[PDB]
């Protein structure tokens, strides 16, 4: 079975840095290409970051484009994402997802198809 | 924010049928770019539940359908029961923004 | 009388890999080759041996169409008479062309973030292919001296390589769309005019 487990999570002063990963299981962690989301409390989900299946190449939303870095051990099967600079805007449950494998029509379609739970971030003073 | 647009609560007694409607611009549906949904039970991660226009996954029920025309998507709920209380969310992918977008999310409410 | 099948070409959801080209038959049917050229959405359309213009006035035997995707920097090999990594082991005219070449630039279609990674070229071959030839077999490359069999070790490298297409990449490396005609203007009835 497709199970994704997240920790990291923790309540921080605004201005420092964290770091939190989560650990894929029961699949070929190789093939898939992986994306990071995330989900303010009382909106709706958004969109932050994706990687590749080999980390060569990547790409940031730009709301936090230079202050999020995503890296990827292919080998550890885990994957990390890194945070500089905590802003007040930052509150979210953080979730890991994974590409979707068939799409069909078109090549730029993309969808998240396995979900993990997610890790409540917060910060305050 | 969301850029799609989606209407705030839809209500519903068990029997009848409720429809989500989700309207998006010109680039992020216009273009051809197709839809998705997912449901979100309270207090638990979101779960896809209809990938690609209508082609239901594995392991759903047949009462959800969804269908894409023009510059907007629908949703339909057939036979609503007591057990679909959740929030319901769509997603396409934008062309001009260059990154994924998500809808402002639907809370359906049975009587 | 009947509409010729330029829709299904050129509107096709995905195009084949440039190693795999895909080509189809045109026959019967009644060419229109003025609403092609009037689209103005393609950024190269190139004729051999033909003008454009006249091309509602004359008729064939058969038209082949073939269709495939390339970067946006090899758009150029794809000329009777050049040179390059595609037209020495992908796709190759003969100096005798007698066709049309259209291509237009397709990022909104054949690029997704993350990569995309299902467009594939060969890269390492033993000798030039000759005009209108395909290759699909796999067989793993040999390079240096020592023999080597189903391994890639050392001097033993994939023959395939992939391409990898992000919708953030310059204008040079853009995914491309080519279409290349050809016509046969040579005896038998023809087929194909109006
Ligand atoms: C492809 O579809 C568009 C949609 O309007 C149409 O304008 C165009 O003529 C089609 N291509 C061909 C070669 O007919």
């Amino acid at each position: 079975e497709v199970q994704l487990v997240e920790s990291g999570g923790g309540v921080v002063q605004p201005g420092r840095s964290l770091r939190l990963s989560c650990a894929a299981s029961g699949f070929k962690f190789s093939k898939f290409a992986m994306h990071w989301v995330r989900q303010a409390p009382g909106k709706g989900p958004e969109w932050v970051a994706v990687i590749s299946y080999d980390g060569n190449q990547y790409h940031s939303a730009d709301s936090v484009k230079g202050r999020f870095t995503i890296s990827r051990d292919n080998s550890f099967n885990t994957l990390y994402l890194q945070m500089n600079s905590l802003g007040p805007e930052d509150t979210a449950v953080y979730y890991c997802a994974r590409d979707g494998p068939d799409t069909s029509g078109y090549y730029a379609n993309i969808y998240f198809d396995f979900w993990g739970q997610g890790t409540l971030v917060t910060v305050s003073s | 924010q969301s850029v799609l647009t989606q209407p705030p609560s839809v209500s519903g007694a068990p029997g009848q049928r409720v429809t989500i409607s989700c309207t998006g611009s010109s680039s992020n549906i216009g273009a051809g770019y197709d839809v998705h949904w997912y449901q979100q039970l309270p207090g638990r991660a979101p779960k896809l539940l209809i990938f690609d226009n209508n082609n239901r996954p594995s392991g759903v029920p047949d009462r959800f359908s969804g269908s894409k025309s023009g510059t907007s998507a629908s949703l339909a709920i057939t036979g609503l029961q007591t057990e679909d209380e959740a929030y319901y969310y769509c997603q396409s992918y934008d062309n001009s923004l260059i990154l994924a977008v998500f809808g402002g999310g639907t809370k359906v409410t049975v009587l | 009388t009947n509409l010729c099948p330029f829709g299904e070409v050129f509107n096709a959801t995905r195009f084949a890999s440039v190693y795999a080209w895909n080509r189809k038959r045109i026959s019967n049917c009644v060419a229109d080759y003025s609403v092609l050229y009037n689209s103005a959405s393609f950024s190269t359309f190139k004729c051999y041996g033909v003008s454009p213009t006249k091309l509602n006035d004359l008729c064939f035997t058969n038209v082949y169409a073939d269709s495939f995707v390339i970067r946006g920097d090899e758009v150029r090999q794809i000329a009777p008479g050049q040179t390059g990594k595609i037209a020495d082991y992908n796709y190759k005219l003969p100096d005798d062309f007698t066709g049309c070449v259209i291509a237009w630039n397709s990022n909104n279609l054949d690029s997704k973030v993350g990569g995309n990674y299902n467009y594939l070229y060969r890269l390492f071959r033993k000798s030039n292919l000759k005009p209108f030839e395909r290759d699909i077999s796999t067989e793993i490359y040999q390079a240096g001296s020592t023999p080597c069999n189903g391994v890639e070790g050392f001097n033993c490298y994939f023959p395939l390589q992939s391409y990898g297409f992000q919708p953030t990449n310059g204008v040079g490396y853009q995914p491309y769309r080519v279409v290349v005609l050809s016509f046969e203007l040579l005896h038998a009835p023809a087929t194909v005019c109006g």
